[PDB]
């Protein structure tokens, strides 16, 4: 499906829609439904998820938990173009992908599409968590340079934050810690860039 | 010589009527007989459509007809045209403007009338009532009914005497006024006289 | 409409074939959502073939890309039209212009990461107004082939279907024109996949009363899959000749017979009405009968007192035209009954083809692709509530929050000039709405519209409202109150100083940037941000077609 | 009829119109394609053309 | 029509000392920000004291 | 003077260069070529002829 | 000892929108109560919009009726924009009958004993022949927020429009200095709302304060 | 003064049906002289349940026809004009007594 | 919460 941002996520997890999640995890949901005792034969379970009753979404949040998936950009050139995430379910129809990870996939958001793959067996879940997890790929294998470098909005937010101007609100006042620095920025008594002696530890 | 009507005695606490209006003593017969022909002709017009109950609500100088079916499309007939053909003639029968309305039941294996006319269509056919009435029983037991009793009577099977047979599966508390019961009758005319069918379907509480 | 166009919209709209351009000008007689009747002016009109034109518009039908090629009438009744002029707008047109997408209130600011690379963040005010809600139409075909053990069945006589399964078909299998269907119901019932089903003594007893040998051999009704909703708007049934028409195919045959009968009879009635209006127009002079004209039946308006002139010659020519219309109507109704009644040549071994048109209405959701007209793409990433939007010190929330960082690298600086000039256009539109909502007389409206139409260097337009006569100015302001359209040709466009002078005519700030408050915190964004109107397009790379 | 029906039916230049916009009609009809019979493909063309 | 999802403090995970972390649920699709902003602005200044 | 649908909503127009040749009929390649093809004209000039 | 806000002046400057006024307020509470009441008023207020329409000779909403120059879809949009007040009911069914050349305004609805149209000049459609008449039934109900058609019809003749149960349009507060009280460093909160006529402004500010004080009941005494 | 006499069968419906005209008259006239009880006729019937002999087996049937009064006091146009249209009560036969 | 609730007892 088509990707989109979702900046609330951590680099280890990605958003994955509920409709795709109920289609990719049909046998795990069948096994979970047969374990509880809600149904009997396999047919009954396929009718239950064909109807999508109120009880299969709790079953789905049980199988998604601690089960990584392989996200994959379609022109995969190096090994950082297949990375394993943990799903977080999405009301929607678009894969929410953590932004820093985009600089690894060469993925902008101008109409891009990605494929999800499910590690079925247990050794494959452990390979997705222990080798291919997105927290494990923070350095590019071609060199020593970090590949989870902050790309474009966040460096503008930092460059506007840590800068200075020759006069602002609270020029040259003295502050007993960084906590009241943020308290002076939020209350409206100083500016985000106003030079100040602080006491840092 | 016993067992007064289930749909008879629940009509103040559980199930409503099938004609809800008030007319005074001068026009009570005029209102009632007009209801009788709009039930006669419509069931005659919609015999195969599997219609269970018909509700007739007259707010005076008007009549709201309601049709409860398991086949919605055949009742509408021709995208309204069939209903407009009825609209010209239902208003012609009762002599009053008719606002035809349609309802629907999702489970015909739980509605008493729909179970009963099924066996009527079966037994007019030369099928084995023994596994035709067993068919209707195992249908409702897995479709959500808490209990169902099905009775057939007549000279079934071509026999000389009138062998009668009844069969139930599940709770059917006829005496309990708190117990809702869906009951209806249907009769089948083969060449071996008339074979009447009666079926009770129990559901629950108030 | 585009608030910031190039004036090239009318060439692309009229010189294509989606609008209903008038052939001969005149006076409109009957507007309807189906048809439009023009009465042709007398200084444009043939002597014979009396002539009032009928435009049969093309209502909801399938395009090639599953869009909805509609035509809407845009003229009033009694309205004059000129030769070479739009009567019915088409798809993505408006009053003869070319309106592809819609124009919305945009702000360039980073907003909490939800527009990170190229993404777009849209208020719920956009989806509540039903303004990107596009209408798609899918065609679903079902053929009745010819195989072994016999032909197929389209009838609804089917087992297994537990009544609720279909709850949509009539007595003859085909679905309803007007039935809202879900994903996975039955549209056309077709008992066909027949392998083998076990038969018991009771199933064998079907041979006695019903008559069927075994009910074919197996039992299963061709049911359809899921993924799409819709509303069945149009059903076609084609029958290879020789095959028995069922009751619904005869219903469609009676329906189209009735439609074509009514349509050709209205052709004869409308052209006969124009012909009798010509007879009344001729008999104004030369043996006029003011009272004696409507005492006799109307089909004999020829034997009245009038000598051998051009007028009796013209009444003879109109009698020739009238008898031609009579015999032509006879032979054409016979040929049209032949075209409806006949079969159609079809595939080798097919009985009948049923085509059903579902009409989905796809709104907008996180994952669709929107884009402006300069290359600023983007997957819309979060459909915010109304309250969270950055508003200004008037009260109005902005609709869409783009990302500023796409401008210095991807060098499309034209979108910011388009944004400022769109805000100027809407400032003029807001001042017209303020001067009209207060019920002001036409003098002040004339003053302000004239000042907004002069406003520039040596330009080409040079309009004056002193020849619009106090009723068109109110209707022109009725059309300008949602904004004033501005043409900007390609390489000879509006310079910066003209945009500044037009932003000075409205009471907007000169630099184009309003200070904007926040919706969450309720406290002001520092360093005032750029708002305006950008004309943004929805592209048909949707997300519930890729997922 | 076979020759003219094969040309209008399936050629490399008798192509399916994208009906979804008045602009897309009026700019698909005005197209100067270099491909087709008596031309090249995406593999043959270099940088000059 | 005046019936909303009345919330509650499901837990007070007071991390260590002189520091708490109070989570509240469930609120409407928009009331988390208005209660966070109201309580944030009032605690910052309105709340009195001595120093 | 303006046409009656141009008195509905007259578009404001910037622009400086006074035009001298209006935009031609944009579908003239297709229509003019196929009119050149099928048209009763012998001397071996029309497409089929 | 905080000064408490009391409503002082309700300037009904036009028929749609008004300017309520709070006085007095300690410094800081102006923006707090302003943003809070703005966000409650835009979020969830009880409106009275429309849900179902049944035009008589119309099967599906994509058809066309003989004798009206707009489609049935455009009639549904024009009825979606209908501004109507109800008084003592949950839902209500309005009836429309109109015959003759000309517009079908919103004042042609046969009004019940409690339904009140607030803008009777609202056009729905245009009838355009001498014997061509529409006759529809409209269903208007209470609600809160935006309830579309895809979330929530049994015959084929009903038509479901979307439901924008929201009476207000634009809420703008402007804090300003106070001088009525001799004490300085006090503020005035002036809220210009923008209603569509279905909600009284003091009733709107009262319901917003009730909703917010209900939300703070989770951790107040 | 202006009486409104109600007539129905479903007594569990008439208390809400009178309440539907209470709310229609409360917002208009603001003075309504109560939902008076008005005693109900009990039309008693008996029927030979058999299609033949044994005149011992019978079934008894009755119809409680319930009545109410609303009695709008003032002749204000508000009440009549509003209530001229809204009287609701389907299956509930309504009548004025004035 | 007590301060904010005491600042709304003149409305509800
Ligand atoms: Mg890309």
């Amino acid at each position: 499906s088509v990707i989109t941002v979702g900046p609330y996520l951590r680099l280890h997890q990605c958003g994955l829609p509920k409709k795709m999640a109920l289609e990719l995890f049909k046998p795990f949901i069948y096994g979970k439904l047969e374990l509880r005792g809600l149904a009997t034969t396999i047919k009954a379970a396929k009718k239950m998820v064909e109807r999508e009753e109120a009880v299969v979404w709790d079953i789905l949040d049980e199988v998604i938990r601690e089960h990584p998936v392989l996200l994959n950009r379609a022109p995969t050139l190096h090994r950082l173009g297949i990375q394993a995430f943990e799903p977080v379910l999405i009301e929607g129809k678009a894969i929410q992908l953590h932004p820093l990870v985009c600089a690894a996939y060469n993925a902008d958001f101008d109409g891009d599409q990605m494929a999800v793959h499910v590690p079925l067996t247990l050794e494959a879940q452990l390979e997705a968590r222990a080798l291919m997890m997105s927290t494990n790929n923070i350095l590019s294998p071609a060199n020593g340079e970090p590949i989870i470098v902050p790309s474009q909005d966040v460096v503008l937010g930092l460059y506007y934050m840590t800068r200075d101007c020759v006069n602002a609100k609270g020029e040259g006042m003295v502050l007993t810690g960084p906590k009241e620095a943020e308290r002076l920025y939020r209350s409206g008594l100083a500016s985000l860039h106003a030079r100040v002696k602080v006491r840092i530890t | 010589g016993q067992k007064v009507h289930p749909n008879g005695i629940r009509l103040g606490i559980v199930k409503p009527w099938n004609s809800t209006w008030f007319a005074n003593t001068k026009e009570f017969a005029d209102n009632l007989d007009s209801d009788f022909k709009v039930r006669q002709y419509l069931t005659k017009e919609l015999a195969k459509a599997s219609v269970s109950r018909i509700v007739i609500e007259r707010p005076a100088k008007s009549i709201r007809v309601t049709i409860h079916t398991a086949r919605p499309g055949i009742v509408i007939g021709k995208k309204g045209e069939d209903v407009e053909k009825l609209r010209k003639v239902v208003a012609d029968i009762a002599g009053v403007p008719a606002q035809i309305n349609i309802a629907e039941v999702r489970k015909p294996e739980l509605d008493a009338k729909l179970v009963a006319d099924s066996i009527t269509s079966q037994l007019e056919r030369r099928v084995m009532f023994r596994r035709a009435m067993k068919r209707a029983v195992q249908n409702a037991m897995r479709l959500g009914a808490k209990g169902i009793k099905v009775e057939v009577s007549g000279r079934l099977g071509g026999a000389e005497i009138a062998r009668t047979e009844w069969y139930r599966e599940g709770r059917v508390p006829l005496h309990t006024l708190r117990a809702d019961i869906d009951y209806n009758t249907s009769e089948a005319h083969t060449t071996y006289g008339v074979i009447g069918v009666k079926v009770w379907i129990f559901k629950g509480e108030i | 409409k585009p608030l910031v166009g190039t004036g090239m919209e009318r060439a692309v709209a009229v010189d294509s074939g989606v609008t209903a351009v008038a052939k001969r000008g005149g006076v409109v007689q009957y507007v309807d959502a189906s048809r439009i009747v023009i009465k042709v002016n007398e200084d444009e009109m043939y002597p014979g073939e009396a002539g009032i034109d009928i435009y049969n518009l093309t209502k909801y039908t399938r395009s090639n890309q599953n869009t909805c090629i509609n035509q809407m009438p845009c003229v009033s009744l009694g309205e004059p039209v000129e030769r070479g002029d739009v009567l019915a707008d088409g798809p993505s047109t408006d009053l003869g212009e070319l309106a592809l997408g819609q124009n919305m209130r945009v702000a360039f600011m980073p907003w909490n990461g939800y527009n990170f690379e190229d993404s777009i963040l849209v208020s719920e005010r956009v989806v509540q107004e039903d303004r990107f809600t596009t209408i798609h139409i899918q065609e679903l075909a079902c053929v009745s082939r010819d195989t072994k053990l016999g032909p197929e069945e389209i009838t609804a006589d089917i087992p297994n279907v537990g009544e609720a399964a279909l709850s949509k078909l009539d007595e003859s299998g085909i679905v309803y024109i007007g039935a809202e269907v879900t994903g996975g119901d039955i549209l056309v019932g077709k008992v066909t996949p027949k392998g083998e089903t076990q038969l018991t003594p009771e199933e064998k007893l079907l041979r006695a009363i019903f008559g069927e040998k075994a009910s074919d051999v197996k039992d299963s009704s061709l049911r359809v899959p899921n993924g799409v909703s819709g509303t069945v708007i149009d059903v076609q049934v084609f029958t290879r000749d020789g095959v028995e028409k069922d009751k619904r195919a005869l219903e469609i045959e009676e329906m189209q017979l009735k439609q074509a009968k009514k349509d050709l009879s209205e052709e004869l009635q409308i052209l006969e009405a124009g012909l009798f209006s010509r007879i009344r127009a001729v008999l104004v002079a030369g043996g006029v009968e003011a009272e004696k004209l409507d005492k006799l039946p109307r089909d004999r308006w020829l034997e009245l007192g009038l000598t051998d002139e051009e007028k009796q010659n013209q009444l003879e020519q109109l009698a020739e035209q009238y008898d031609e219309l009579k015999h032509e109507f006879e032979k054409k109704l016979e040929a049209k009954r032949r075209k409806i009644t006949q079969g159609d040549d079809l595939a080798p071994g097919v009985l009948k083809i049923v085509k059903v048109y579902l009409a989905v209405k796809r709104r907008i959701q996180p994952g669709d692709k929107m884009a402006g007209r300069h290359g600023n793409k983007g997957v819309i990433s979060k459909i915010n509530p109304i309250e969270d939007m950055p508003y200004d010190e008037n009260g109005t929330p902005v609709d869409i929050v783009l990302n500023p960082l796409g401008v210095p690298s991807r060098m499309n600086i034209g979108q910011i000039l388009e944004t400022h000039l769109g805000m100027a256009a809407k400032g003029i539109g807001d001042k017209i709405n303020a001067m009209l909502k207060q019920q002001q007389e036409v003098a002040k409206l004339r003053e302000f519209i004239q000042r907004a139409y002069d406003l520039g260097a040596d330009v080409r337009q040079k309009v004056d409202l002193s020849t619009f006569s106090d009723e068109e100015v109110m209707r022109l302001a009725e059309n300008l109150r949602k904004g004033m359209p501005i043409a900007t040709p390609v390489f000879d466009g509006a310079k910066e100083a003209e945009i500044k002078e037009l932003l000075k005519l409205g009471d907007l700030p000169t630099s184009g940037q309003i200070r904007l408050y926040d919706g969450r915190t309720g406290e002001q964004f520092e360093r005032p941000v750029t708002v305006g109107y950008m004309y943004m397009l929805k592209l048909n790379h949707l997300v519930d077609d890729k997922m | 009829s076979a020759a003219v029906k094969e040309f209008f039916g399936s050629s490399q230049l008798s192509q399916f119109m994208d009906q979804n916009n008045p602009l897309s009609e009026i700019t698909h009809k005005r197209r100067i394609s270099a491909l087709g019979p008596g031309g090249l493909t995406r593999e043959r063309a270099g940088f000059e053309v | 029509v005046t019936e909303f999802l009345k919330p509650r403090l499901v837990d007070i995970e007071q991390v260590s000392s002189t520091h708490a972390k109070v989570t509240l649920e469930p609120l409407e699709r928009g009331f988390g920000h208005t209660l966070g902003n109201a309580l944030r602005r009032i605690l910052l200044s309105s709340m009195p004291g001595c120093a | 003077v303006y046409s009656y649908t141009e008195k509905k909503r007259i578009r404001k127009d910037f622009g400086k260069r006074p035009q001298v040749l209006d935009v031609p009929y944009l579908l003239s390649i297709q229509l003019d070529s196929f009119q050149k093809f099928i048209e009763q004209d012998p001397e071996g000039q029309y497409g089929l002829e | 000892e905080f000064l408490k806000p009391r409503l002082v002046d309700i300037e009904q400057v036009s028929s749609t929108h008004a300017k309520v006024t709070l006085e007095p307020l300690e410094r800081g509470f102006g923006h707090t109560l302003g943003n809070a009441l703005r966000r409650i008023l835009l979020s969830s207020m009880p409106g009275c919009a429309v849900t179902e329409v049944e035009i008589d000779g119309v099967l599906h909403e994509y058809s066309t009726k003989e004798g009206v120059q707009e489609d049935i879809l455009e009639i549904l949009l024009n009825l979606k924009g209908l501004a109507v007040r109800v008084q003592g009911k949950d839902e209500v069914i309005l009836t429309l009958n109109k015959s003759g050349i000309g517009p079908v305004t919103a004042a042609d609805i046969t009004h019940d004993g409690d339904v009140e149209i607030v803008k009777p000049q609202h056009v729905i459609c245009h009838l355009t022949d001498e014997n061509a008449s529409i006759s529809m039934r409209i269903k208007v109900q209470r609600g809160r927020g935006y309830v579309p058609a895809s979330t929530r019809e049994r015959p084929i003749g009903r038509l479901l429009v979307d439901a924008c149960y929201s009476p207000v349009e634009r809420i703008a507060y402007n804090v300003e200095a106070a001088r009525v009280e001799q004490r300085t460093d006090l503020d005035k909160l002036v809220i210009e709302m923008e209603t569509n006529g279905t909600i009284d402004p003091e009733e709107a500010i009262r319901r917003a304060a009730t909703i917010l004080a209900e939300q703070l009941e989770a951790f107040v005494d | 003064r202006i009486r409104i006499r109600l007539k129905a069968f479903d007594h569990r419906l008439i208390d809400q049906a009178t309440a539907e005209i209470v709310e229609t008259a409360k917002r208009t006239g603001a003075q309504v002289r109560g939902p008076i009880p008005l005693p109900t006729r009990k039309e008693r019937f008996t029927v030979l349940i058999s299609p033949h002999v044994n005149k011992d087996a019978r079934d008894q049937y009755e119809i409680r026809t319930h009545l109410r009064l609303v009695d709008i006091v003032e002749p204000t146009e508000k009440t009549v004009d509003a209530l001229m249209r809204l009287d609701l009560a389907a299956g509930v036969d309504v009548q004025i007594s004035l």
